[PDB]
């Protein structure tokens, strides 16, 4: 039949958020509070057309977007941040419940300071 | 590093067996106005050691009548099922993290009854038929009401994963919601583990023997180790079920001194229950599992299917 | 029917305990009010991901951020 | 090789079938498809539908037991052939055994067969998915949904299973 | 007296003490001084594979923090 | 991965100390040693006679009701419907219909052994 | 398609020839019967649970809750042939031959 | 039998044909076979005979083996398609494995051999249940899937069963045997036909329904299931002798009896498509029906067998039989042939 | 005889199994949704001979789709190839295909 398409290995090449999956969930509910506009636009366009290669610059607008949101959660907060995904992390199940006090001093610096 | 791990629980759980069977006899010892073994070592430290010896330097004796391929498969059979039953227990944290453990034990269950049906058939011998058809009945008669008092007890957990079991329960102990439940289910691992009242198979009176009558030392030990262990593994089951401990994810020896308490005196209450009772009949214990056990299980069934919809109290899946 | 009833208690309890039991479990779901309280909670639980919708302009209803007043909350959740 | 652990699977599955189909003993035909019901729950576990596996495995556990009991009672005889100890029995176990390993080698080597379908070579973790199942199992979910769904099917099984009980009951009824 | 069973239940005590405590210290060792991981749906082991990507030691209790980025 | 090292370590365990009971000590084997155990004297016939039972109508409606409450197990899943109202009716119907055949059976005389 | 479903078919095939050519013990034809079920159960998960045919997910139990039934069936009429004769011997039901 | 558990039972076995009937599934049609089965299996051992016993172990395994064979085509059709309706099969292995458990499941030849001993071996009236019943969810089932069979299996099936049956026929003094070898022609003749139109099939079922319900219930009121004992029927009432004369002439095909009607449809319709070879050789086995159908017809009706001497303390007594529906089932079964187009209701 | 009582009642007993696309619980979707979407609406209305001989693309993707024939078959050719090419000699595997690329996420 068709030859199959496939975009170039210079349109996939986008600089990556790396962190562990304990700084995504940790700071998972100020993520989907701040940036909803490009997520939800990228996921609006990815649920409609059905493909991925046509869905690549807003992914890279969504990886700005939360390497933006990290860059500034990195300037202010660090290291009550780093204290409250430090408690999270520990936990094997990655528990919402057991870092209540990292909860209240990271939104208590976050909203004081942004 | 994960055959240090398994070395390190199939060891203590054999050496915990031995001293069961020292303990077991000096309590048997006591109750019965008398002492236990207290000549061999300091209060007798060293009889399980002795009896463990003497059993491996004695004649193997294989029957010329005897299959000799299942006659040699059933206690190795039995012995390895008795050692991957205590896999998925979590003390606070378990060998093996399973979606669903529970049905693990129940399908190990019934596996664990061929053993002993395979040893009575292979030995030709009409006292080891008689102990292997008396060991079916058994197990006709408890299975089914021992998997729907776990299914009705598992519904305030809400997923068959025993580590949930720690958490559901970490404000009241769930032996008050389901006390009758309790009780049958004590009732039912009694009955599961081949011990008194409901012995029917390793009948000392009845039979000499049972289906072991013409195991000699060595293997029929394998037998002796494989039903300790599950008496073991059936009282910890039990302290998992229905009396949870505090669990303090920084230091899990809080969780694991305090469930080997509770399983400890589990275990002397269960041979408690052997020292006091004559053994049922092996009709009778089936005319108890089903007029008595079965409708009121169907009734709490009903009761407990019906109760989280009742309070909204509908515990999470995840 | 007393007379039937005690004679049964007096000789087998524990089928009278049993049909009891089951006829509470029957008869009580239709009796009581917090069973939809129960249909809800199931029914605010997020298994999938909520995808939006384009705005074509009409349709106030719907929110354009989380944050936004309109919308199904989730307070009754946690008064109870 | 590791990758090939259905295929190893399967293998003792065929085993354990072409064990119990050669009729030797209902004892060792009990033992046979307790391998087989074990190993196949083995391979739908790999497949990664868990729960059904552990049911077909307790499923038949219980039930083999039972039979176990009944060839106790019923079918047996003063020397059962348990193996070897019959002509026909040894030689349509070998014949089984031979043709099975005659196939596995014709499809390890071609890595393509075609008895009356067609068959591939590879293992079968070519025809997995690459996404994820998110928070929920898809086959827990399905028989979840039986009783959500299928009322039918809920009222047909159980009907059929109470007029069994009632079939069963006036079989062995003598007159 | 009724207290000289306390030996072996006591040997007992401590041998059900040992595989818990035992479990409880490899699981702590070999997993970079914290909890193992518990992957009871595709999600987590997802993301448990997501932080073996990103650790860059093929290791993924070797976690990486927000001073990985710019 | 685990599960099969699990499984062999187990199997190895216990396959080596029946391995070690059978060559290490001294045997003293004759035709007397492996007699089947009678009490003391010779059996009347072989061990391998029809075994006749008595609970067949019992291990019948075990396998029935073994596949009830396997049709039963889904019940915490099926708890976090939607449809909480039909699955409670259906739930409730089929232990209904469980319990319906244990009391028919009950009336029945089916439960008592034979002879 | 996949090797596994080889195996699966022919050990499907394997317990067909068994049902179909007795060996003197009907009991034995009854396990023969039970395989095929089993076989069954083992071809269809793997087919729906490769598909994601997640709503099926519920077919499989039913399939193995009516081979149980039709088993039981078959230990029945086996204590009724039991009780007529000595044995279980499927050379014994030739009365309906005249 | 406790008649609460008899209702109760031919309740059953009436909504799993219905269940069968209705569905658009695949495996709910299986789970109509299957109740059906094991809900007819206790009506052949009502009396508790050896014979009932044999009777009943031979139709459950090859019931159960048909099932298999049907089981096995519904999944490798869920295989090639996904899907589970109702209709033609997207594979040919899968199509031959349906007709063969069908074939099974009708008691069609080379797989007929349990259908005579199993109506010998039971009562009269679970005979009729079992041939007039039976005989129509794998006819419904038959009809749904009539793109996707292959002619040449089909046919051969036909002409061998309508072959063996006439030939088998003709060696039987049972009646319930003469009846099932009967039963195994006439299936023949319906399956001849549905691959060119199944309103022949139809028309086909309900005439031999019809007619065999007819003669069961003659056979259940004289109360003889020996051609020696329905020879004293002449002795006893000479009206249920001409009864069983009409009947049996229409049984062979003779016109002008509504018998005749649907072998006359089918050669009408077989012959538009060009096929005159196989309309005449099943013509020529339904003379040999029609053979075995005048050697009983001789015994019973048109001559006068000797009889007994309690046959006059049989006279002293009139019949207290409930014959339901039996003169509206003779009048049905003889004189339908000038009403010939009510077939059109059926298409 | 179909006597279909399902739609003369209204009532549906089968009806929502019967597919692959049908409504499943939080619309978890199969893996080839999409090619039995393509292939049912082709194929509404026109009959089995119209459905055989004018969906015969549609009907042959998505049955590529379930079994996956052709995908293994290009796969086994590609295997094959590249095993005969190593054992010859005339070609070496890139370093991102043995072990280690410093993976994208
Ligand atoms: C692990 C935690 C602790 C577990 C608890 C058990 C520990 C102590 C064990 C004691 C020794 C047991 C040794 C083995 C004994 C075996 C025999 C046995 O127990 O048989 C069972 C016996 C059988 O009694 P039976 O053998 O006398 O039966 C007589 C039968 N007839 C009459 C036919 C001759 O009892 C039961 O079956 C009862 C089961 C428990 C019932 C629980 C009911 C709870 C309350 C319900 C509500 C009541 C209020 C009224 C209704 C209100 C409605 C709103
Ligand atoms: C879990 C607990 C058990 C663990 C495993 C067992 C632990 C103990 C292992 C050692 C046990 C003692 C040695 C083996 C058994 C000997 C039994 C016996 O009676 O042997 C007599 C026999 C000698 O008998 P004999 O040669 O006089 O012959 C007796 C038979 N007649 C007279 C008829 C010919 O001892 C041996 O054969 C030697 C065995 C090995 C001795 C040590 C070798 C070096 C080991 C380092
Ligand atoms: C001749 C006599 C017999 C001689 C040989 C005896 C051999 C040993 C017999 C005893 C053991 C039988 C085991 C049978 C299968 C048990 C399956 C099991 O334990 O599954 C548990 C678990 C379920 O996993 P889940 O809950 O889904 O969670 C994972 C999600 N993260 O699963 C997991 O966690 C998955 C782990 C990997 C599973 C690999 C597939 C199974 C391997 C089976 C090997 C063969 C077993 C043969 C048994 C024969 C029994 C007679
Ligand atoms: C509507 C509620 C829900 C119903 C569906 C769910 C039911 C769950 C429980 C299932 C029980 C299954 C088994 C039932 C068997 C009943 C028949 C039976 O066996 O009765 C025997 C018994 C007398 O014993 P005996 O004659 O000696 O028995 C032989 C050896 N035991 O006979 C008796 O003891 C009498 C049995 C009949 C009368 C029972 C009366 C109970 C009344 C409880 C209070 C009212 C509850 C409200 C509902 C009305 C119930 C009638
Ligand atoms: C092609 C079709 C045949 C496939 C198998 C061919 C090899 C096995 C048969 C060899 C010939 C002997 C034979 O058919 O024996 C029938 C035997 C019962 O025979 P019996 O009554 O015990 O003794 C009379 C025979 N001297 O009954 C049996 O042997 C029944 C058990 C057969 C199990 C077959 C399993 C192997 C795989 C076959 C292919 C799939």
């Amino acid at each position: 039949p068709g030859i199959v398409e496939l975009p170039s290995l210079e349109d996939l090449k986008v600089q990556e958020v790396k962190v562990s999956s304990s700084v995504l969930k940790a700071a998972a509910h100020h993520y989907g509070a701040q940036c909803d506009k490009p997520n939800k636009e990228f996921m609006l366009c990815r649920w409609e057309e059905k493909d991925p290669r046509r869905c690549l610059e807003e992914g890279k607008l969504v990886n700005q977007c939360a390497l933006e949101f990290f860059r500034q959660i990195k300037r202010h907060c660090a290291e009550p941040f780093t204290e409250y995904w430090t408690c999270i992390d520990y936990s094997g199940l990655q528990l919402f419940r057991r870092c209540r006090k990292e909860q209240a001093q990271f939104d208590k610096c976050v909203l004081d300071k942004l | 590093m994960f055959m240090i791990n398994v070395l390190t629980l199939i060891i203590p759980i054999l050496l915990a067996v031995a001293f069961l069977t020292l303990v077991e006899r000096k309590v048997l010892g006591y109750m019965q106005f008398r002492k236990g073994p207290n000549v061999v070592g300091p209060y007798g430290l060293l009889q399980p050691i002795a009896d463990a010896i003497k059993l491996f330097i004695k004649e193997p004796l294989r029957p010329a009548t005897s299959s000799i391929s299942m006659f040699i498969l059933a206690p190795i059979l039995a012995l390895t099922l008795a050692l991957t039953m205590w896999i998925p227990l979590p003390m606070p944290y378990p060998l093996i993290n399973m979606n669903l453990g529970v049905l693990f034990m129940l399908a190990m269950s019934s596996l664990a009854v061929y053993s002993i049906l395979w040893s009575g058939w292979a030995s030709n011998s009409k006292y080891a038929l008689i102990g292997a058809l008396r060991a079916v009945a058994q197990t006709i008669s408890y299975e089914v009401t021992l998997a729907i008092i776990l299914l009705s007890v598992l519904l305030m957990n809400g997923s068959f994963t025993l580590s949930t079991l720690i958490i559901t329960q970490e404000q009241v102990w769930l032996i008050f919601p389901a006390w009758p439940l309790a009780m049958m289910w004590f009732i039912s691992t009694l009955a599961e583990t081949n011990r008194a009242p409901f012995d029917l198979t390793e009948g000392e009176s009845e039979l000499v023997s049972g289906f072991n009558v013409e195991y000699a030392a060595g293997p029929f030990a394998l037998f002796f180790m494989a039903e300790y262990a599950n008496i073991i593994m059936m009282n910890i089951f039990t302290t998992t079920l229905f009396l949870g401990a505090f669990h303090n994810p920084y230091m899990p020896e809080l969780y694991t001194i305090n469930f080997t308490i509770k399983s400890l005196l589990l275990s002397i209450t269960f041979l408690w229950i052997r020292a006091s009772y004559p053994r049922f009949r092996y009709d009778q214990l089936m005319h108890l599992l089903w007029k008595n056990f079965l409708p009121l299980t169907l009734a709490l069934c009903m009761w407990h299917v019906s109760l989280p919809i009742l309070l909204s109290s509908i515990p999470p899946q995840t | 029917v007393a007379a039937f009833l005690k004679n049964v208690w007096a000789k087998e309890p524990v089928l009278v305990a049993s049909f009891a039991i089951a006829g509470l479990a029957v008869i009580l779901p239709t009796l009581s009010p917090y069973t939809k309280y129960s249909l809800m909670i199931n029914r605010a639980t997020p298994y999938n991901y909520p995808v939006p919708l384009r705005d074509d302009g009409n349709m106030p209803d719907v929110p354009s951020h989380p944050q936004d007043p309109q919308g199904p909350s989730l307070e009754w959740l946690k008064r109870l | 090789m590791m990758t090939y652990i259905v295929f190893i699977l399967s293998i003792i599955f065929v085993m354990g079938f072409v064990g119990f189909s050669s009729k030797p003993s209902p004892i060792y035909g009990g033992l046979g498809l307790i391998v087989s019901g074990g190993v196949g729950c083995g391979i739908v576990l790999n497949f990664g539908g868990s729960f059904l596996g552990l049911m077909v495995f307790l499923i038949y556990l219980g039930g083999m037991m039972v039979v176990f009991g009944y060839t106790t009672a019923m079918a047996t005889e003063q020397y059962p052939e348990v193996w070897v100890s019959n002509k026909v029995v040894l030689g349509t176990f070998i014949t089984g055994l031979l043709m099975e390993f005659l196939m596995v080698y014709y499809v390890l080597k071609d890595k393509e067969v075609e008895i009356v379908f067609k068959f591939n070579g590879m293992g079968d973790w070519v025809i997995y998915d690459t996404g994820d199942s998110g928070f929920f199992s898809e086959e827990a979910m399905g028989i979840a949904a039986l009783y959500s769904y299928g009322t039918w099917l809920v009222i047909v099984t159980g009907w059929s299973l109470l007029i069994g009980v009632v079939v069963i009951m006036e079989i062995t009824r003598g007159n | 007296m009724w207290f000289e069973v306390l030996p072996g239940i006591a040997v007992m005590g401590v041998c059900l003490f040992i595989p818990g405590m035992a479990t409880a210290r490899i699981h702590r060792f070999s997993n970079g001084g914290r909890e193992k991981r518990v992957a009871h749906y595709s999600y987590q082991w997802y993301l448990m594979e997501r932080d073996r990507r990103v650790s860059g030691v093929n290791r993924y209790y070797v976690s990486k923090g927000l001073e990985n980025i710019d | 991965m685990n599960l099969m090292i699990t499984l062999l370590t187990n199997f190895t365990l216990a396959t080596l100390l029946v391995t070690i009971a059978f060559w290490l000590p001294q045997l003293n084997v004759y035709s007397e040693k492996t007699s089947p155990y009678e009490c003391g004297f010779d059996p009347m016939g072989s061990a391998r006679l029809p075994f006749s039972m008595k609970f067949f109508l019992v291990a019948i409606t075990f396998l029935l009701f073994d596949l009830e409450i396997a049709l039963l197990l889904p019940l915490p899943w099926a708890s976090q419907t939607t449809n909480l109202n039909t699955m409670l009716t259906m739930a409730l119907l089929l232990i209904f219909l469980l319990a319906v055949s244990l009391a028919y059976e009950w009336t029945q005389k089916g439960l008592e052994w034979t002879e | 398609m996949s090797l596994v479903y080889m195996n699966i078919m022919m050990a499907f095939t394997v317990s067909l020839t068994g049902l179909l050519m007795y060996r003197s013990h009907l009991m034995s034809s009854l396990l023969c019967l039970e395989g095929m079920m089993l076989s069954l159960f083992i071809l269809a998960t793997l087919m729906i649970l490769n598909s994601h045919f997640t709503l099926a997910s519920m077919m499989p139990i039913i399939l193995l809750v009516f081979a149980a039934c039709e088993a039981a069936l078959g230990l029945s009429l086996l204590v009724m042939v039991s009780n007529t004769y000595g044995t279980d011997y499927v050379q014994n039901l030739n009365l309906l031959q005249c | 039998m406790n008649p609460i558990i008899l209702i109760i039972i031919l309740m059953t076995v009436m909504l799993g044909t219905i269940i069968v009937m209705i569905s658009t599934h695949w495996l709910l049609i299986w789970i109509g076979f299957e109740m059906n089965m094991l809900a007819i299996i206790p009506i052949m051992m009502k009396k508790h005979n050896p014979r009932a016993t044999e009777a009943s172990t031979k139709y459950f395994l090859t019931q159960s083996t048909a099932s298999m064979l049907l089981m096995m085509a519904i999944i490798i059709n869920l295989m090639f398609s996904g899907q589970w309706t109702v209709m033609k099969l997207f594979n040919p292995m899968a199509s031959m494995l349906m007709t063969m458990a069908l074939a099974m499941k009708l008691g069609m030849a080379p797989f007929h051999f349990w259908v005579p001993e199993v109506t010998q071996g039971i009562p009269l009236s679970s005979g009729l249940i079992l041939l007039t019943w039976q005989k129509l969810a794998p006819m419904s089932v038959l009809y749904q899937i009539l793109p996707s069979i292959n002619l040449d299996l089909i046919l051969t099936l036909s002409i061998l069963s309508i072959t063996i049956g006439g030939w088998g026929g003709l060696n039987q003094t049972q009646l319930r045997k003469i009846m099932a070898y009967s039963s195994i022609a006439h299936m023949g003749w319906m399956t001849a036909v549905l691959l060119y139109n199944p309103t022949m099939t139809l028309l086909n079922l309900i005439i031999y329904i019809i007619m065999t319900s007819t003669m069961f219930t003659l056979f259940m009121a004289n109360s003889t299931t020996t051609t020696l004992s329905l020879s004293h029927t002449w002795n006893k009432a000479p009206i249920m002798t001409i009864l069983v004369l009409i009947t049996l002439l229409s049984m062979g095909g003779l016109p002008p009896l509504s018998g005749f009607m649907p072998k006359w449809m089918i050669i009408q319709e077989m012959t538009k498509n060009d096929s005159i070879i196989l309309p005449t050789l099943m013509a020529i086995t339904a003379l040999l029906n029609l053979y075995f159908y005048m050697r009983l017809t001789y015994s019973t009706a048109l001559t006068m067998f000797p009889s007994t001497n309690n046959m006059k303390m049989k006279w002293q007594f009139p019949t207290t039989k409930r014959m339901t529906l039996l003169p509206t089932m003779t009048v049905l079964s003889t004189m339908l042939l000038p009403l010939t187009p009510i077939l059109s209701i059926l298409e | 005889p179909f006597f279909d009582v399902q739609k003369k009642l209204g009532v549906d007993l089968d009806h929502w199994m019967t597919i692959q696309s049908a409504e499943q619980p939080h619309r978890i979707p199969a893996r080839c949704h999409a090619f039995e979407k393509e292939w049912i609406e082709c194929a509404h209305g026109i009959g089995s001979i119209r459905a055989e001989k004018e969906c015969k693309i549609e009907f042959e993707d998505f049955r590529e789709c379930l079994l996956r024939q052709k995908t293994m078959k290009r796969l086994n050719a590609i295997k094959r190839q590249r095993d005969k090419l190593i054992k010859e000699g005339k070609y070496t595997p890139p370093p991102h295909h043995s072990g280690q690329e410093d993976l994208r996420p």
